[PDB]
């Protein structure tokens, strides 16, 4: 995951790099709370 | 006037304040177009098949046969022409001029800032001849051709630094109001081998691609510094992009509008063969300002400054031998910068003195 | 006054219906422009009143006859954007990642 | 300084594929204390391990399904297909909501309660069974109201997505529900969910 | 696809016969057509061993 976009609640999108794949800006799902969230970390994400 | 106090009290608000809304209607109105549409691969037209079927390279990508629109300009479909493809069908859609280096369109989207002719000082005869071998070719060519000449390919301006070669350039495309490519020779030598001359390529092919177009290259003796075997890698390479240049100057392929403006402070060391005529069939010397240039230079360059009482151009002159131009120009700047030491709103002669003795010191 | 009264008993119904076709436009857009945009570096900007061609994350150029839904001035030509996923339009624009060195020194 | 190096390439393949998005069918609740989900007609429990309460406190929460109904009584659970019925259920209420969140088709049978005794036979996890139990549906404001009662009040209100399917008349439909194949952990669990209508 | 056979079963518990066909729009280049027709296989009579289909004839 990187920069979070300044998200304050309305704006919780961030553009995500998976790997060699391409990056995508991407919301969360409802069972992640942005608290457990930041920049740099490794996410598993769906796939559509 | 009993319900048409001004009209109706409603109809002044209701015909067109609350009708803003409908340039919102515009708006959305984009937006619907902006979503049918669907996007289309880029790529690049390799060969002419037949009348139809089309060998096009996707970038960075496979290669298909694609056939055209039905209605299109396929004479324009020359090879290398970059092209757009429907991302379903795969058909050419629509052609697109040659995509243009980063460098490129850096060098070439620097504003020239309308600086007029006027703004020069002391270059009457020179900046007349490079006006006649840069611009005549852009008005009158019947004319050069009922004499019979063919229009000149460009010139070198040589003269020392701060002689105005790069303002010069800057007004003669302002006056143009054309295509302008101000390049500094140094700014494109790099390590990787084959990437000098391939920049010098990409600048002459974006200067055919959009003629009129002016190509200024600034300290060109950092480029052709006369070719010579002593074989160290670097300028060997430097030797490489010189003849890149030659070829893209007076090579194979004719030059038509195309003008060049190469300045340099070592004219000498150029090479013969780009010193040759077809190449560089002026050579200009823009030299330091004499007497009357440099009261010129003074005279012009004092337009924005507020003058109170009295200033005398002559004394200056003769206080600022050797100057040439951006100098000069200097006195006037911390010039202003005195007029904050004692908190004036002006400039005075003593002013003036001072900021010429403070540049002729910082000049030793 | 009262064909005056008319036309704007007229104008404030074509109003009353374009309210909600507006909103019925801003629902379809939302629609399409849902919210898992796919990064792009806008590689330039052409004429033709504009068009672009970027270049995806999944490295492929793309070149759109329109600039998707935004506006069409400032668009660096490496200015990177969300473009949608499937109909490869520019939906939004998002700030720039860094310049290398310049994220080095803090 | 005189450098001037050539340079190499080493290409990354890239490339991937969306399979197949897979529905989960997960009810979630909050009903006592614990965030329970359960995904399933096997049952088992996602998260929210053994539960504090007994199973059968929320068994009676659980589209894609609908009961038998004879010729003579109007099938509303039917024809309101193919988009199917949300349903109110008061026990402690439930929903069913059917959302699009990831790559998951989300059939939630959302669960919430409150008012939980301190020793309610519905904590202690005591449970002989659910005797059939008819429930009476009838029309009330254009909703379709199943009263039933629970034996071991239901107020199920049923609204079809297609608002045109005509309300069938007030009958007596008699669900047998009863807990088939579990385990003492209650993490592991087989429901019957048999249930026919009767005018 | 799963959600694909998900629909269909939506489809089908409002009849129990109901055809799902599906239409490739880009495979269906000039000539042949790229389209098929599919029910569905109920998961207790596969799990049981007996075939979806009864068959009488040739044409299936
Ligand atoms: N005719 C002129 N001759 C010399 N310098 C000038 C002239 N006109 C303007 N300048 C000054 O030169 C500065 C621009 O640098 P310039 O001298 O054009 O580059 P170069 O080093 O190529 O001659 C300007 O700030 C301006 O004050
Ligand atoms: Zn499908």
């Amino acid at each position: 995951c990187t920069k979070i976009i300044n998200a304050d609640s309305e704006d919780p999108k961030y553009i995500i790099n998976v790997k060699q794949f391409a990056k995508f800006v991407v919301d969360l799902s409802d069972q992640v709370a942005p608290t457990d969230i930041e920049e740099g970390m490794r996410v598993g994400v769906d796939r559509n | 006037l009993l319900e048409h106090k001004e009209i109706d009290g409603r109809l002044k608000e209701l015909r067109e304040q609350l009708k803003e809304l409908t340039k919102q209607y515009e708006k959305s109105e984009n937006d619907l177009k902006a979503l049918q549409s669907v996007g289309q691969i880029v790529g690049e037209v390799l060969k002419q098949l037949t009348e139809e079927k089309f060998i096009v390279k996707a970038t960075n990508g496979p290669r298909y046969v694609v056939g055209c629109r039905r209605q299109l300009d396929k004479s324009k479909l020359k090879p290398g022409t970059r092209v757009a493809l429907d991302m379903t069908t795969l058909t050419i859609m629509r052609y697109l001029p040659r995509e243009v280096d980063p460098l490129v369109y850096n060098m070439s989207h620097e504003d020239p800032g309308n600086v007029s002719y006027s703004e020069i000082g002391g270059l009457s005869e020179q900046i007349r001849e490079l006006r006649e071998v840069i611009e005549l070719p852009l008005t009158n060519p019947e004319l050069f051709q009922r004499v019979g000449i063919i229009p000149p390919k460009g010139c070198l301006l040589y003269g020392p630094p701060g002689t105005g070669k790069t303002l010069l350039a800057r007004a003669v495309a302002s006056q143009l109001d054309c295509n302008f490519l101000k390049v500094v020779s140094s700014s494109i030598v790099d390590k990787y081998i084959g990437e000098s001359a391939r920049l010098i390529r990409e600048m002459f092919n974006y200067a055919r691609d959009h003629q009129p177009c002016i190509i200024f290259m600034d300290e060109i003796d950092a480029i052709g510094g006369r070719r010579f075997s002593e074989g160290t890698s670097a300028d060997r390479e430097i030797q490489r992009t010189l003849m890149e240049l030659l070829n893209q100057m007076d090579g194979f392929d004719t030059l038509h509008r195309v003008k060049m403006i190469m300045a340099t402070n070592r004219p000498d060391t150029l090479d013969p063969a780009l010193l040759r005529p077809g190449r560089l069939d002026r050579k200009i010397h823009i030299d330091l300002p004499n007497e009357q240039a440099r009261l010129d230079i003074l005279k012009i360059h004092a337009g924005p400054i507020t003058k109170h009482g009295e200033i005398d151009y002559e004394a200056i002159v003769k206080l600022s031998d050797g100057f040439n131009g951006a100098d000069l120009r200097n006195v006037c700047t911390e010039a202003g910068m005195f007029a904050i030491r004692a908190d004036h709103d002006f400039v005075v002669q003593e002013d003036f003195m001072k900021a010429v003795r403070k540049v002729a010191d910082s000049k030793k | 006054i009262k064909i005056m009264k008319s036309e704007v008993l007229r104008v404030t119904h074509e109003l009353q219906a374009m309210k909600d076709k507006i909103k019925e436009n801003s629902e379809k857009i939302k629609v399409n422009k849902t919210l898992p945009y796919l990064v792009s570096n806008v590689i330039e900007l052409l004429d033709v009143g504009k068009c672009a061609v970027i270049k995806t994350s999944t490295r492929q150029t793309y070149f759109l006859p329109v600039i998707g839904l935004v506006d069409a001035e400032k668009l660096k030509p490496g200015d990177l954007v969300g473009v949608n996923k499937d109909s490869y339009l520019i939906l939004e624009t998002l700030p720039t990642e860094y310049d290398s060195r310049v994220k080095a020194m803090e | 300084g005189n450098l001037l190096f050539l340079a190499c390439y080493c290409i990354g393949g890239m490339s991937a594929i969306k399979p197949d998005m897979k529905i989960k069918l997960r009810m979630e609740g909050n009903v006592n204390g614990h965030h329970f989900v359960i995904d399933g007609m096997d049952l088992e429990v996602k998260e929210g391990g053994p539960l504090p309460f007994a199973f059968d406190i929320l068994t009676t929460a659980f589209n894609r399904v609908f009961a038998k109904y004879p010729d003579n009584i109007q099938d509303y659970f039917k024809q309101s297909f193919p988009k199917g019925y949300s349903w109110e259920r008061s026990l402690c209420n439930a929903r069913n909501d059917i959302t699009m969140e990831g790559d998951t088709f989300y059939n939630k049978v959302r669960f919430y309660g409150t008012n939980f005794p301190a020793n309610g036979p519905v904590m202690q996890k005591k449970t002989l069974k659910w005797e059939p139990s008819t429930e009476k549906m009838y029309v009330r404001d254009g909703v379709l109201t199943g009263d039933i009662e629970m034996a071991l009040d239901f107020r199920t209100t049923y609204k079809a997505k297609e608002k045109g399917v005509k309300l069938p008349g007030a009958h007596f439909v008699d669900h047998c529900i009863e807990i088939l194949s579990h385990d003492k952990d209650y993490n592991k669990v087989k429901l019957y969910e048999h249930a026919v209508a009767h005018s | 696809s799963g959600v694909d056979i998900n629909t269909q079963q939506s489809f089908e518990a409002l009849s129990e016969r109901a055809v799902a066909v599906v239409v490739d729009p880009i495979q269906s280049v000039k000539g042949k057509v790229v389209i098929d027709a599919f029910r569905l296989i109920n998961a207790n009579m596969m799990v049981l061993g007996h075939e979806p289909r009864q068959t009488t004839s040739n044409l299936g």
